[PDB]
């Protein structure tokens, strides 16, 4: 049991382009965020 | 690497990664996976001329060595091979043998 | 041909999490997301409980879309 239960939170961590990134419904909740929002920002960060 | 999590074992079975029946079987007509084992090792690198100078112990010198990505395979996990055969032929050609 | 077909597209929905809508023929398996590794499951589950002949080449190999499997399940 921790003694503090505080942090900054990123609220929309779960939101992903399954389609886009030739993914499936049952693959998708499988695979880490950190892997996702890495695919969303460097897809912005390549085209931007 | 030490192994202590069955949970990593159940994935890598969940996967189809690891044989069912015994240890690597490579180029054997029934190979069906690997075996996890575990092993830790150290070495002690340092450049040829300074190895030299300090009547230091040498038994090997590395010549060159690289680094890409199979990323035309057909799956994520599936090998390449003409990848493998770029990357074989780019460090023999460094290397200058 | 046709219960077999019908279990067949069960399975693959199921197991792919899909629709059954979007699941359609013109569907390419590569879009859908199914992997060799997926591929596999789709497989041994198809020959466990169907009995079907899916053997050493799974689907996304030969089967480009799902007009190429609905043709192997046809047994033309």
């Amino acid at each position: 049991v921790s003694g503090t239960g505080f942090g900054c939170w990123l609220h929309e961590a779960g939101e992903f382009d399954a389609a886009y990134f030739n993914m499936s419904p049952r693959e998708a909740p499988q695979v880490d965020p950190a892997q996702r929002l890495a695919l969303l920002t460097a897809t912005e960060a390549l085209e931007q | 690497n030490v192994l202590t999590n069955p949970d990593m074992t159940a994935g890598l079975d969940a996967g189809h990664f690891l044989s069912r029946s015994g240890n690597c079987k490579t180029f054997d007509d029934e190979a069906d996976g690997y075996c996890r084992g575990e092993a830790v090792v150290t070495l002690i690198l340092k450049r040829l001329p300074d190895a030299q100078a300090d009547k230091d112990p040498i038994q090997a010198s590395i010549l060159g060595i690289a680094t890409n990505h199979s990323a035309e395979a057909a799956s994520i996990t599936r090998p390449h091979a003409g990848a493998q055969q770029d990357l074989f032929q780019q460090v023999l050609t460094e290397t200058g043998l | 041909i046709g219960t077999v077909w019908r279990d067949a597209l069960k399975i693959l929905s199921e197991e792919s999490g899909l629709t059954d809508e979007e699941l359609t023929d013109d569907t390419s398996f590569a879009d859908v997301g199914v992997d060799s590794l997926m591929s596999l499951v789709i497989t041994s589950r198809l020959r466990d409980e169907l009995d079907i002949d899916f053997p050493d080449r799974a689907l996304f190999e030969e089967c480009q879309t799902i007009f190429d499997l609905r043709k192997r399940f046809s047994g033309s």
